[PDB]
């Protein structure tokens, strides 16, 4: 569990601390406490109907890169804590999810 | 190490031709066993 | 369109059968994949099992295998049921669905690929304690 | 005498029995000192 903070209008760029190794295929989660999971980015590129266009991850070619997730145009909202659910081709099967960044917005 | 992905070292080939060559090949041979004898191909026996 | 709603006992005294239902309402259990997620607090989330098709109740072998997966084709319902069970599990469960995309990366001859899963439809939850007192 | 075992476990493709990742020791060029190194081998080349 760890904090992070950006004020209001600009951009924030999150990492997931996990190494990535191989292929990667990741996703992103949004938990507010209280309320329900939702998804927001599956397979490095794509979208499900009904997220509006200031979430973008990171396209998968060229290994050798971190993966992150960027917004832009953050909000008051925007205070829920995120995950980075993992999966490549070496380490097998996953069954946890990892450490929460916590986004604390400010202004 | 290994940095990237493990895979497994392989060989390609054109199918379409190679069953052209094996069938021009087939009709060289037949000038020794008449016309009509069942010829057939098979894999290795054995060794090292 | 698939809805979820809960059901739970709420307040079980420990060491005893532990047995909460969602309720699938809109659409069927013919394809969609049908996982568990437990939200203790002082800690993240917790993935728990999943189930298919093929009725493979697959669970986390940091678990001990003291939960059992129930489905209810018949009657539309999931079911869990906790056997052995602490009084250090005081959480809200969740019943949400899950696809499976795979991924291939190499040749496909070679099984040179990997599944994942993903949870996009969710549910709101319920919460279910444990006490002695 | 080579303390040896799998390299990359759990791992569901065709390519698992091969890469094996050992450990040995090797003398430097002092002859009294000595060292400790990892390496990798395939599996046609060990033998229990
Ligand atoms: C000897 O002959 C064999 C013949 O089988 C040949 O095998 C082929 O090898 C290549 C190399 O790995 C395999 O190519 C992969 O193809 C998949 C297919 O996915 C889509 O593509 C086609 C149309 O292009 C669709 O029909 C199909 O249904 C899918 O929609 C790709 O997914 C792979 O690329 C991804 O992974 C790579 C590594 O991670 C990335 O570099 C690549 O960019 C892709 O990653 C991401 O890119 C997208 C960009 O937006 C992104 O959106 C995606 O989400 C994705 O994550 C890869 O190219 C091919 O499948 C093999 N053939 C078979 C039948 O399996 C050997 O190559 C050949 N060897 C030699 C030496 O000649
Ligand atoms: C390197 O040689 C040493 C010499 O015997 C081997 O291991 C030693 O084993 C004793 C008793 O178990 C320990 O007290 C030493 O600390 C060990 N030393 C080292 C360097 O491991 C050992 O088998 C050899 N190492 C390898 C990798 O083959
Ligand atoms: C093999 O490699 C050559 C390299 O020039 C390429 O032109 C060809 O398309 C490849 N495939 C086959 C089946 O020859
Ligand atoms: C090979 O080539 C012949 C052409 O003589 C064709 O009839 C046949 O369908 C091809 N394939 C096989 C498997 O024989
Ligand atoms: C095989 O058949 C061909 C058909 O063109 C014929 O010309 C030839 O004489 C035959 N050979 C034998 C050995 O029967």
């Amino acid at each position: 569990v760890r904090p992070l903070s950006v004020a209001l209008g600009e951009t924030a760029r999150i990492s997931c601390g996990r190494q990535a190794l191989g292929s990667r295929a990741v996703q992103w989660y949004q938990h507010r406490p209280g309320q329900a999971p939702i998804l927001l980015i599956y397979n490095n590129q794509d979208r499900p109907s009904g997220i509006p266009e200031r979430f973008s991850g990171t396209p998968d070619i060229n290994f050798g890169t971190r993966a992150t997730l960027t917004i832009s145009g953050v909000e008051a909202g925007d205070e829920a804590d995120y995950y980075c659910h993992m999966w490549d081709s070496r380490s097998g099967f996953s069954w946890s999810f990892g450490g929460a960044t916590r986004l604390t917005v400010l202004g | 190490d290994i940095i990237g992905d493990i895979r497994m070292a392989h060989c390609n080939v054109s199918k379409a031709t190679w069953n052209e060559t094996l069938g021009k090949v087939v009709k060289q041979l037949r000038k020794h066993f008449g016309n009509n004898t069942i010829i057939r191909f098979a894999q290795s026996s054995g060794g090292d | 369109q698939v809805q979820l709603q809960e059901s739970g006992p709420g307040l079980v005294k420990p060491s005893e059968t532990l047995s909460v239902t969602c309720s699938v309402s809109g659409d069927s259990m013919n394809n969609y994949y049908w996982t568990w997620i437990r939200q203790s607090p002082g800690k993240g989330l917790e993935w728990i099992g999943y189930i298919s098709d093929r009725e493979s109740a697959t669970y986390n072998p940091s678990l001990n295998s003291r939960v059992v997966i129930s489905r209810d084709t018949s009657k539309n319902q999931l079911s869990l049921k906790l056997n052995s069970v602490t009084p250090a599990d005081t959480a809200v469960y969740y019943c949400a669905t899950a696809r499976r995309g795979q991924r291939i990366y190499g040749v496909v001859s070679f099984g040179e690929f990997f599944y994942y899963y993903s949870m996009d439809v969710w549910g709101k939850g319920t919460t279910v304690t444990v006490s002695s007192a | 005498t080579l303390q040896c075992t799998n390299y990359a476990p759990n791992l569901l493709s065709n390519m698992r029995g091969e890469l094996k990742q050992c450990s040995f020791n090797m003398t430097t060029e002092l002859r009294d000192k000595k060292q400790k190194v990892y390496s990798l081998f395939y599996r046609l080349d060990v033998v229990q």
